[PDB]
């Protein structure tokens, strides 16, 4: 269920490099996380994102 | 920074960056050993780089110094974003020269309507990703709390103020967080949050540094 949430930068203005499961690509893609809020489709690495969502 | 301009080299010697693998936030050097940033920029380990103009094209006279101490405001609130300010103590003193220099603490809050200088290596697009290598600048007015609260109903704490243009088009953005807002030579603000970047009726929300001047002095003092 978390694997189908959109990538959410959230309102904060940091530039953390994160990963989210993109249901269109059928795999994990990078995105920029602001550092607060967003959602749980938000992983530190490609490998862990794929274990949770692949 | 959206709708800004590449800063003159290096007319922003107090600008710093926070790094962990990559650049993730901005900051401001306020003494030889202390940097101010945002609390949502917290990580366990941070490298601070000073005197950078282009962050990927190094010119020899930038300083890389690890954080010895990384101290969030103790009333920082993850959910409301209240007290979004953090201090970093440099593991060794930065060398003051014409590339690396401090910015003064504020002696009074900014008047609404005053023009301020915001800076950072954040995203230069309101939609899509264009992360610049070169440091960007924006001149923008401090807005009234009326304008600020009208843009963000129910969300503006006493620690927050808006700087920007309600029309949209000009704003800080992702990777700018922690960076400085300077009005008339004093640090007034820390880049914080906003709804998108440079969107209509959605100005940038910044932490009021003036509210923390005693907490910053006490924290500097307690950590010698």
């Amino acid at each position: 269920e978390v694997c189908s949430e959109q990538a959410e930068t959230g309102p904060c203005r940091a530039g953390f490099s994160r990963w989210y499961f993109d249901v269109t690509e059928g795999k994990c893609a990078p995105f920029v996380y602001g550092g607060c809020g967003g959602n749980r489709n938000n992983f530190d690495t490609e490998e862990y994102c794929m274990a949770v969502c692949g | 920074i959206v709708g800004g301009y590449t800063c003159e080299e290096n007319s922003l010697p107090y600008q710093v960056s926070l790094n962990s693998g990559s650049h993730f936030c901005g900051g401001s050097l306020i003494s030889e050993q202390w940097v101010v940033s945002a609390a949502h920029c917290y990580k366990t380990r941070i490298q601070v780089r000073l005197g950078e103009h282009n962050i990927k094209v190094l010119e020899g006279n930038e300083q890389f110094i690890n954080a010895a101490k990384i101290i969030r405001h103790p009333k920082y609130n993850r959910d409301t974003l209240d007290n979004d300010i953090m201090l970093i103590k440099l593991s060794s003193p930065a060398v003051i020269n014409a590339r690396v220099s401090t910015i003064s603490l504020p002696t009074a809050p900014p008047a609404a309507g005053t023009e301020c200088l915001i800076s950072g290596w954040g995203n230069t697009l309101s939609f899509g990703a264009d992360y610049p290598d070169e440091l960007k600048c924006l001149d923008a007015p401090v807005l009234t709390q009326a304008e600020c609260k009208a843009s963000y109903p129910g969300k503006i704490t006493n620690s927050m103020f808006c700087v920007g243009f309600l029309e949209g088009g000009k704003d800080s953005c992702q990777r700018d967080a922690g960076g400085p807002v300077v009005c008339n030579g004093q640090l007034q603000g820390v880049v914080s949050w906003g709804h998108g970047c440079a969107w209509k009726n959605r100005p940038g929300v910044y932490t009021k540094v003036y509210n923390y001047v005693d907490w910053i002095k006490d924290t500097i003092a307690a950590n010698s």
